[PDB]
């Protein structure tokens, strides 16, 4: 039952413990990492096939 | 008659017409510039010959009426006749 | 087929009454927009989260998380001073932040 | 400052070195 | 003091086989027109049981509504959403009142009778009203303060943490409370309407009668400006769970009436997805929650295909009768130049799953064909004929250089596409949107580029893209293999010798 919903801590647990923000920003600082490994795969992907 | 096989019947006419669904729009938008009304004698005679219906009815009507359409009106008329 | 915007027009198709080509043009309109604009009559008919949503299971699951709660509250007869504190780490999150702090020389 | 919760010092520097290991 | 998993468990069962209303086989011959009349009769009970017998018939998908044997119901239904949307942003209760009810309840003389008021004890005026009353905008409650752009999932946890919640008011039932009563009137009207527009004339019948239009362009302001007057969180977004299913149906020959209606258009439509914490500021949509998204995708594709109406109010509202120029201009810099605009831009970008499609080959491409499609059109629209000075960012540039490489994702979603139908209908328009859009995107950034000429250092930034720019060896490729076709190979030379021709300005 993958629930997209309950991924978000949205703004009453955020306002009380800052460290939330420090967390969700964390969340999205991996979602472009790991964004950047797919670029590069798809980077991997092609370079062999160029040569 | 409700007790039946569960169908759409969208309106189930009184005798044989069609119920008149107005504009709404028209009818503001000319109730509204209403300054005169100019009623029209109108006289109808046909015979037996170069016609074949009678009909000799008069009738009033207002000139600076746009709303209804005449050839409805008169369809609606020669219904009423029982033709 | 898809058939037109000359056959959408109100002149083409039929309205409250009270040829040959628009016979013809409304047949390839009402075999195009009947298979394209007719409902999923299978499942996938949950479509979100939010449709799915019980709320008869949502309402007992409440009852029951009030009630025990609420047994937690008064029922329980510690006193204020004998509440013993949790502690705000855990015996791991002490060992990974003696660790990392040790690395952070680097 | 939420040192209702965090009153000792101990767990005030613990915190805030949380915050540096975050921002590092 | 109960085993309450029991008396629920029994309850259920209890509420299954309660007598609420009848069933779809038990409704008899159903007559639109005495539907059609008890809608207006503004009664309690006629109204509502026209409005339930209307919502099982209308989904049930075996018994047929049609308008053209009958299309006074759907101004019935349209009229009465407009009344039910003006004395619900007033709190006027109707159905209950204490007033009358009733109207005039009852020359050469009238001078004879004027005297007549003096000789016993020894001309009236014109009036004015409407039909419909104001949209709901030009009243003085409704002026905007905040546009509530909330999103698809902050919305979902929203009614998690509203139903969940201790102390709810979600079943508080029709009887106790008007307003909650209003509301199920409403929210009926709207499963209606989105329960009556999938058959092929009802389409293009809803696509007129300028009372829907009307109620359209009178609940989208009440559900984004003002919302605080429906009751529970799940109606406002079922609201807009409908709405973007009846403008679905409805687009292809919907000719937009105003432009705060247009503005509201896109807002709606925005605020499906989800934004990030310049770049592109939508983060992309995965389709493992749901499809709903991909509904504005098609309202935006085809809203855009009519350069009257529909793209000159769009062109007004992305670049930049009497009342309206005062909101217009007051629901723009209430939306935090050009955000719109990128925003637009960003989301017509998501929906595009390019790391879902290029993750794991053919199942997926073959499913959201039509909606890559639609948002590639989308974009295409805009990149044309919009873009075309009040600008002061570049932004072609910070769409080809956003972090995220999505020409690289368009190239590498090119090759796919022509490895699979070489080695299924839309592909080939799927081709030629990727490769044009990628030539416009950087033709453009370039325009863009010496029109503003503040940055100049960027025929290096541009060619510095490592995977735009397909190379000469697999265009020796396609130029050999005879089951491309001519127009896919022109595009790809015609981007070769853009190709060439940067590195020849470049020194």
């Amino acid at each position: 039952h993958s629930h997209p919903s309950d991924m978000v801590i949205p703004d009453h647990l955020a306002e009380l413990i800052p460290e939330l923000y420090s967390f969700q920003q964390l969340v999205d600082s991996e979602k472009r990492l790991d964004h950047f490994i797919h670029l590069r795969n798809l980077h991997m992907k092609r370079m062999v096939a160029q040569w | 008659i409700t007790n039946t096989t569960t169908r759409v019947i969208p309106q189930v006419e009184v005798g044989n017409r069609k119920h008149y669904l107005e504009d709404k729009l028209k009818v503001y938008k000319q109730a509204m510039n209403e300054t005169s009304e100019q009623l029209v004698p109108i006289r109808l005679e046909f015979d037996q010959d170069r016609d074949r219906f009678f009909l000799r009815d008069t009738l009033l009507w207002n000139k600076n009426d746009k709303l209804i359409k005449i050839e409805d009106f008169v369809d609606d008329m020669l219904r009423d006749y029982r033709f | 087929n898809i058939p037109s915007l000359t056959s959408f027009a109100e002149e083409n198709n039929y309205q409250y009454g009270y040829t040959y080509a628009q016979q013809q043009l409304n047949k390839q309109r009402q075999d195009f927009e009947r298979v394209r604009l007719r409902p999923e009559q299978l499942s996938n008919i949950i479509h979100d989260e939010s449709d799915t949503i019980s709320f008869r299971s949502n309402l007992l699951k409440n009852f029951i998380s009030s009630n025990d709660a609420f047994n937690m509250l008064s029922l329980t007869t510690v006193p204020c001073d004998r509440i013993e504190k949790s502690r705000l780490f855990s015996e791991k999150t002490i060992r990974y932040l003696m660790q990392k702090q040790h690395e952070m020389k680097t | 400052y939420r040192s209702h919760i965090f009153a000792t010092n101990e767990e005030r520097q613990m915190n805030f070195l949380t915050n540096e290991l975050i921002r590092l | 003091g109960y085993d309450i998993n029991y008396i629920s468990k029994i309850g259920e069962k209890i509420d299954s086989n309660k007598p609420i209303f009848l069933f779809a086989p038990e409704l008899g011959a159903i007559n639109l027109h005495a539907l059609s009349m008890s809608l207006q009769s503004k009664n309690l009970g006629e109204i509502n049981t026209a409005l339930n017998t209307l919502l099982v018939t209308s989904a049930d998908s075996n018994l047929k509504i049609s308008l053209v044997k009958y299309p006074e119901l759907l101004d019935s239904l349209a009229i009465l959403g407009m009344n039910l949307l003006s004395n619900l942003s007033q709190n006027v209760v109707p159905y209950h009142r204490n007033t009358s009810d009733y109207y005039y309840e009852d020359q050469h003389d009238k001078m004879v009778d004027k005297i007549f008021e003096k000789v016993n004890n020894n001309s009236p005026a014109v009036k004015q009203w409407d039909l419909l009353p104001e949209p709901i905008r030009f009243l003085p409650n409704q002026f905007p303060l905040k546009i509530h752009r909330t999103p698809y999932l902050t919305s979902l946890k929203k009614i998690k943490d509203e139903i969940d919640d201790p102390f709810t008011k979600i079943n508080t039932r029709g009887a106790e409370d008007p307003k909650v009563l209003i509301n199920d009137q409403l929210s009926t009207i709207s499963m209606i309407l989105r329960n009556i527009s999938f058959s092929d004339n009802n389409s293009r019948i809803m696509s007129r009668n300028f009372y829907l239009k009307r109620f359209i362009s009178d609940l989208l302001w009440l559900v984004l400006i003002h919302p605080e007057n429906f009751t529970c969180n799940r109606k406002i977004l079922n609201f807009k769970k409908d709405l973007v299913i009846v403008l679905s149906n409805i687009s292809h020959l919907l000719e937009i009436a105003s432009s705060i209606d247009c503005l509201l258009i896109l807002i709606l439509v925005i605020s499906f997805g989800q934004p990030k914490l310049e770049s592109l500021t939508f983060n992309e949509f995965q389709l493992q929650w749901g499809k709903y998204q991909t509904f504005g995708v098609d309202i935006l594709a085809k809203l855009f295909s009519l350069e009257k109406p529909n793209l000159n109010y769009f062109k007004s509202i992305l670049l930049n009768n009497h009342k309206d120029k005062k909101l217009l201009r007051r629901l723009l810099n209430l939306y935090n130049r050009h955000n719109l605009l990128n925003d637009v831009v960003s989301f017509l970008f998501s929906a595009i799953p390019l790391q879902q499609v290029l993750s794991q080959p053919s199942l997926l491409i073959d499913q959201f064909s039509p909606v890559i499609s639609q948002s590639l059109t989308s974009i295409l629209v805009i990149v044309q004929k919009i873009l075309p000075f009040n600008f002061n960012k570049n932004l072609p540039f910070v769409w080809l250089s956003s972090e995220e490489n999505i020409g690289s994702g368009l190239l590498k979603l090119s090759e796919i596409i022509l490895n699979i139908n070489n080695s299924k209908v839309l592909l080939p328009s799927i081709n030629i949107s990727c490769v044009q859009l990628i030539k416009c995107l950087v033709e453009k950034s370039i325009c863009f580029e010496n029109c503003l000429n503040n940055d100049p250092e960027i025929l290096k930034k541009i060619a510095s893209i490592p995977n735009l720019f397909p190379t000469d060896l697999e265009i020796f490729q396609l130029f050999t293999n005879p089951s491309v076709d001519i127009q896919i190979i022109n595009q790809y030379q015609l981007l070769y010798n853009l190709k060439n021709d940067i590195l020849t300005n470049l020194e």
